[PDB]
This record gives structure tokens, C-alpha cells and sequence, in this order.
RNA sequence: UGCUGAAAGCAUCUAAGCACGAAACUUGCCCCGAGAUGAGUUCUCCCUGACCCUUUAAGGGUCCUGAAGGAACGUUGAAGA
RNA sequence: CGAUGUCGGCUCAUCACAUCCUGGGGCUGAAGUAGGUCCCAAGGGUAUGGCUGUUCGCCAUUUAAAGUGGUACGCGAGCUG
């Protein structure tokens, strides 16, 4: 994955959630699109 | 004049036994310690042991609030090369209960040989059962 | 919210009996129980249960929801019970049942023997077919996600244990 | 000598 | 299950007949008669105490001349413990030989090494010799820096130095069984066990298994 | 990485709850270790006499007995400066 | 400045992690093999020689790998010079 500074919707099914207190984003399109430390 | 001071054969010292079931740590252990010193009898004195004998019993059900039964760590040096061990809240109440309680009322008295008979007055126990019965210890609730 | 101000119809055969803030069920199928959160208030008024949130606390509404909705399914359990199927895609892959263990053959080097739970049964219509009954929905689903995790589906031949009717991208080897 | 001297 | 405390007597080798040659450490594993049964009634932990060998009856102090005469067995010399790992029960004064290291294939030998002194640190640690020549001025076998500088200020607690080598008591795991003799009390278990020849050796089943 | 699951009719590994998951952490292996002054436990053994004084005190002194054991000495040791 | 002895080598190290190997994972323009990249992880390990006063570097040949730094550019009441 993506671990970054800044997580952004990249794609149209990507949607941002909060987990274990960390920002992630999940694609269920493309794996690509996975981002973490928001 | 001169003011009272006590004196340590004459001073009349009492046991207490108290139950620390569901109770948050450092409460208990301020009350703990304020009765070890002898800071509710009126005859205080700074440099007398002044305090009573406390029986703490259950400390394996003593409470922490927030997130602190995973997250207080407790930091310690065993002197050598290199060697600091840590251990969390969970693994020292699994490990060593009455260690949490003496630790935390050690940390809340005076430091010096005086302090260190006052720590001895504390007896913890992590049971419901004490050997004591024969000092006749009364409930101090808190 | 939306969830919780809508009480669960409870059918034939309730036995949906409270003891504090413990729901114990008997049902067709068995019995199941759960203690259930102290922001919660249950009620069985109107021949069915209906959850509201309890004083004090703030996180009511999420907490009845998510009661209503784990005694809705639980309740749905001891009625008609649920029901998980996998298939294996790919050659070399067995999947015979003997009792309660399950023995697959994925053809790492040695056979998989997988211990079921108290609850779940299981059957083999063909070899490459595994079907789960139970109902305690949250048991048979973490089963089935171990039987997967043995050996997860593969994105250029499609190999692997995999749901039923879930659809697996296979990317084209490039 | 100048080995010991900070030179 | 228990060991038992036997005596170091010498080494040799056997030669099977496939004609592998094998060393052999030959321990006289004599009767080990039970003294003291512990159990977790009043001890708190289970456990067996036995002696073994004779002693002179003028060299017995009374405490340990009623100790062994409290419970049916006579003088060894020293008394051991066996910790009783969960459904052995044992009776005072129970002869135990060496038939249940018959059975067994691996062991573990504990033995009192053979004192070396006041070593160096090149002896004890295996620190390298520095130059021979090519300038060097009476510091052959000595063990270097100690320590770094200002900053720790201070030798650190476990650097290795030069002392006491030797005389401590030593565990050697997984020694095969070759051979038990029980009309000798005989073991032989392939390898070298800690100490000098005659020396006490405690023989334990493997525990690394 | 998941399962169930709302908040947020959906979705979601998470807020309630449940399961996995590394040579790191705690044990398991080995050695030291009750001066661990919080100085622990268990077993065995040894002592079963008279008097006076004074600040009648967890007091001093006198005679008689020296017990288990220890130390000293000697011969020494694959133990040791 | 009424003295805080340098570079390199030797001997002995010790810590950090911004991980070289081993270990665990995500993505891949990931078929496999082998990689790239990022996250977790500091338990253990982490060459020998030629040249050069050299650290460094080049080179030869290995290795699972030939980490990067701090410690008076660690270490002369330890040696060399
Ligand atoms: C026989 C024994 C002699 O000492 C030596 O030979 C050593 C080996 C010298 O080093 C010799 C040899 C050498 C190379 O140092 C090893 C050289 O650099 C110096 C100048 O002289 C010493 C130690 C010098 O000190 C050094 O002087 C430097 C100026 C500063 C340095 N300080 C910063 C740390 C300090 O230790 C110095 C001045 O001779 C010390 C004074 C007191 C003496 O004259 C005394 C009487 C010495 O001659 C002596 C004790 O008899």
C-alpha cells in the first residue's frame, strides 16, 4: 500500500475510514488505490 | 513553650484492612499513602512514623481508567549492559499484582529510611484472604 | 437509530428469555446468548423486543443498532439457521469431509485437517464444494474465512478456496 | 618531540 | 522423569560392530535409596530426595545421622532432589537403579567442571593475542580497552575480564545412551560429561526433546 | 489480514464483541541467586543447675556444667594467588 | 593555554535504527524463478587479501550479508608510532 501524508479519493469507489485510529482509504475497485497514515 | 512532638515507643498505631476491589489505583493509593505517613492523626510529627498498619486485599481487581490497563508501562533497569525492561499494566497484574500497588504508593512517599518504614506498615495481598486475623484489622472503607 | 426504532419480529418457537443484560435464546435450530452492552435497553412488550438506548451514556443509538442487529440475525439462527458455501478452483484440490474435521488437499506437500466448531456442520456434494451449516452466523462466517485463508484466491488462474457466487479479478499475466 | 604537543 | 546421581569413572571407547568407534564416559550409577519425599502439603512444590555411595559412621554429624535414621535408609554421601514431574509417587527408602535409563535414548549430564584456576581473559574468553612484535611493549596476553571514554565514564556491569575459570557446575544436553549394565550399575552415554574422573554427575532424561 | 456490526436503511477489520498474525516482548533451555534486611520453607540434632546484689531490668554478678557443632592443628587434593 | 596527547592500525567493545542478511506483510507494469518499492522488526550475524601511512577508494576472490551512524571523528595511566 500507500503509506503517505495525505490520502485522497483517487477513484470514484474508494471510501475514507478511520481504523485502530488511522485514516485509511479503500478501493474495493483496485488494489492500487490503498493508502495509509493520513 | 515548646510544641508537641511524638515520640516513637508512646505512639499507639492501629491495622486496617481494605478491600481494593473496583477502585481506580491512584485514589487507593493516595489515600494509602496519606494513612501510612499519619497525616489524619493530630499528632503529626515529620520525623516520628506516625501512621498504621494497612492490609490491602484483591490487588489483582484494582481498576485504571482510559486506555491504561494496556498502555501504562512500567519502566525498570536491571543495571547492566544495555538491559531496559518494560512491561505493560496487563502483564504486571497477571505477573506480580501486589507489585502495582506497592509501586504506586512507593512513588507517593517521602524517600529516605523513614519512608522505607513507612512502606512496611503496607501488607498487600491480592486475595480476599489475609493472615492477619490476629491484630484484629478494622474496615477503612474509601 | 434508523436501525434500532424498529423492533425485531421474533417467530415460532421464541424462548427469548433476559436475565440482567444476557439474551438467551432456545430455537428450532439450537440455543444461542450473548450479554449485550450497558448502554442498551431491551423490552418485551408486543410479543417482540424492542431496543432503546439507556440513560447516561453517550454512545446510545449505535450501540442499540448494533444489538438489534446482532439479535435480529441470532434470532434468524434459531429459526432457519445460516448457511456458507466454498468452492475450490483449481486441479489437484480435494475437499473431504470426515465428521467434524475436514480434510483438504490443496496440494501444498501434506493434507490440511481443520477442526470444526461445537456448532457448524459440514457437507461435500462434490469434491470441490463445501458447504457450512450453522447458526450462530458470526461462527460459521470466521470458519469459513480460515478455510479461505488456508489458501487464498489466485489472480492469474483463479486458483484458490473461494465463495460461491464472489467474483475474483484475474489479472492477465502481463 | 611533537607527538604528545597539540601542534 | 527423575534423574538419578552417579559417579564419573574414566572413558573409554566401544567399538560396534559395524566398526564405528564411539567414546563412552562410564558412570557408576549406584542405588539410589530414597531419604525425603516432599509434597505440596507442606512444602508447596513436590519433590524426591535421595543419597547415595556410604560414608564412615564416625565422619556422620547426629543432625544428618537423624535425618537418613528418621526414614529407613542409611548413609550416602550428599543429598540431591528430583523436582517429580507431574504422577510419580515415590516411598522413603526405595532403592532406584538404573532400568528407567534403560528405557531412554537421550540425557542430560550435570557435573562441577574442572577448576582452572584464575584464568586470563585470552583462557576465559577467548580473546585474541595481540602482536608479538613489530613494537609491542608488555602487552601480549593483556585484555585491551576496557571501556570508552567520558561519555559512559564507567566500565560496564558483564565486561568480560580475567578471574575464576572452572569449578562451576555445568549441563550437557542430548548425550545418546550407548549401554546399561544393571549387573555393574553401569551407564554408558556417548560423549565427555563435566569434572574430573570420580567426580558426582546428576542424570537426567533429556529435556530438549 | 479477517468475522459479525452499527453510527450513516447501504457500505465498513471497530465504536460493542470475536479470531489470526513475526528471529522482536514474556515464558520454555542453561547458570547465579533469601544481605529477596520483604533476610523465606522443610527435615534433623543439641542444651531440663544452684544462688546473691542493685538503677526488681529483654538487669548485673558468682560458682558448677560445657551440649550439638565449629575452629585450630596435621596429611593433603584433577580445589586454590 | 599554572597542558583536555593527534590521523591510521591492533585489542576490546557498546548503543541507535534511518535494516545489509535472516524474519513478517501490502502493492506491482507480481505467470514461475528472480526482482522493484513501501510498512513492521535491532534477537543473532555482518569477509579475506593486493596497493596505499592512509580513513576512503580501486581491484581480486568469497559470502546469507560484506549495513549506516553515535560513543573526546569510542578506546596511547591498554599496545603501536
Ligand atoms: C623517561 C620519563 C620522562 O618522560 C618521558 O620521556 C615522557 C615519555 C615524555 O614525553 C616525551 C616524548 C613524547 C613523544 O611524548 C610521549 C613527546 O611528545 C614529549 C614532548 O616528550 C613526557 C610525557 C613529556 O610530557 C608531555 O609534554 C608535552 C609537551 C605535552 C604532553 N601533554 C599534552 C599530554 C605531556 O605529557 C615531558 C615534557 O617530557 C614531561 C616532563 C614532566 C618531563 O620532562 C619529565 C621529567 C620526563 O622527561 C620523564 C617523566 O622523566
Amino acid at each position: 500500500m500507500k503509506v503517505r501524508a495525505s490520502v485522497k479519493k483517487l477513484c470514484r469507489n474508494c471510501k475514507i475510514v478511520k481504523r485502530d485510529g488511522v485514516i485509511r482509504v479503500i478501493c474495493s475497485a483496485e488494489p492500487k488505490h490503498k493508502q495509509r497514515q493520513g | 513553650m515548646k510544641t508537641f512532638t511524638a515520640k516513637p515507643e508512646t505512639v499507639k498505631r492501629d491495622w486496617y484492612v481494605v478491600d481494593a476491589t473496583g477502585k481506580t489505583l491512584g485514589r487507593l493509593a493516595t489515600e494509602l499513602a496519606r494513612r501510612l505517613r499519619g497525616k489524619h492523626k493530630a499528632e503529626y510529627t515529620p520525623h516520628v512514623d506516625t501512621g498504621d498498619y494497612i492490609i490491602v486485599l484483591n490487588a489483582d481487581k484494582v481498576a485504571v481508567t482510559g486506555n491504561k490497563r494496556t498502555d501504562k508501562v512500567y519502566y525498570h533497569h536491571t543495571g547492566h549492559i544495555g538491559g531496559i525492561k518494560q512491561a505493560t499494566f496487563e502483564e504486571m497484574i497477571a505477573r506480580r499484582p501486589e507489585r502495582v500497588i506497592e509501586i504506586a504508593v512507593k512513588g507517593m512517599l517521602p524517600k529516605g529510611p523513614l519512608g522505607r518504614a513507612m512502606f512496611r506498615k503496607l501488607k498487600v495481598y491480592a486475595g480476599n484472604e489475609h493472615n492477619h486475623a490476629a491484630q484484629q484489622p478494622q474496615v477503612l472503607d474509601i | 437509530s434508523r436501525v434500532a426504532k424498529a423492533p425485531v419480529v421474533v417467530p415460532a418457537g421464541v424462548d427469548v428469555k433476559i436475565n440482567g443484560q444476557v439474551i438467551t435464546i432456545k430455537g428450532k435450530n439450537g440455543e444461542l446468548t450473548r450479554t449485550l452492552n450497558d448502554a442498551v435497553e431491551v423490552k418485551h412488550a408486543d410479543n417482540t423486543l424492542t431496543f432503546g438506548p439507556r440513560d447516561g451514556y453517550a454512545d446510545g443509538w449505535a450501540q442499540a443498532g448494533t444489538a438489534r442487529a446482532l439479535l435480529n440475525s441470532m434470532v434468524i439462527g434459531v429459526t432457519e439457521g445460516f448457511t456458507k458455501k466454498l468452492q475450490l478452483v483449481g486441479v489437484g484440490y480435494r475437499a473431504a469431509v470426515k465428521g467434524n474435521v475436514i480434510n483438504l488437499s490443496l496440494g501444498f506437500s501434506h493434507p490440511v485437517d481443520h477442526q470444526l466448531p461445537a456448532g457448524i456442520t459440514a457437507e461435500c456434494p462434490t469434491q470441490t464444494e463445501i458447504v457450512l451449516k450453522g447458526a450462530d452466523k458470526q461462527v460459521i462466517g470466521q470458519v469459513a474465512a480460515d478455510l479461505r485463508a488456508y489458501r487464498r484466491p489466485e489472480p492469474y488462474k483463479g486458483k484458490g478456496v473461494r465463495y460461491a457466487d464472489e467474483v475474483v479479478r484475474t489479472k492477465e499475466a502481463k | 618531540m611533537t607527538h604528545s604537543m597539540r601542534l | 522423569m527423575i534423574g538419578l546421581v552417579g559417579k564419573k569413572v574414566g572413558m573409554t571407547r566401544i567399538f560396534t560392530e559395524d566398526g564405528v568407534s564411539i567414546p563412552v564416559t562410564v558412570i557408576e550409577v549406584e542405588a539410589n535409596r530414597v531419604t525425603q519425599v516432599k509434597d505440596l502439603a507442606n512444602d508447596g512444590y513436590r519433590a524426591i530426595q535421595v543419597t547415595t555411595g556410604a560414608k564412615k559412621a564416625n565422619r556422620v554429624t547426629k543432625p544428618e545421622a537423624g535425618h537418613f535414621a528418621k526414614a529407613g535408609v542409611e548413609a550416602g554421601r550428599g543429598l540431591w532432589e528430583f523436582r517429580l514431574a507431574e504422577g510419580e509417587e515415590f516411598t522413603v527408602g526405595q532403592s532406584i537403579s538404573v532400568e528407567l535409563f534403560a528405557d531412554v535414548k537421550k540425557v542430560d549430564v550435570t557435573g562441577t567442571s574442572k577448576g582452572k584456576g584464575f584464568a586470563g581473559t585470552v583462557k576465559r574468553w577467548n580473546f585474541r593475542t595481540q602482536d608479538a612484535t613489530h613494537g609491542n611493549s608488555l602487552s601480549h596476553r593483556v585484555p585491551g580497552s576496557i571501556g570508552q571514554n567520558q561519555t559512559p565514564g564507567k566500565v560496564f556491569k558483564g565486561k568480560k575480564m580475567a578471574g575464576q575459570m572452572g569449578n562451576e557446575r555445568v549441563t550437557v544436553q542430548s548425550l545418546d545412551v550407548v549401554r546399561v549394565d544393571a549387573e555393574r550399575n553401569l551407564l554408558l552415554v556417548k560423549g565427555a560429561v563435566p569434572g574430573a574422573t570420580g567426580s558426582d554427575l546428576i542424570v537426567k532424561p533429556a529435556v530438549k526433546a
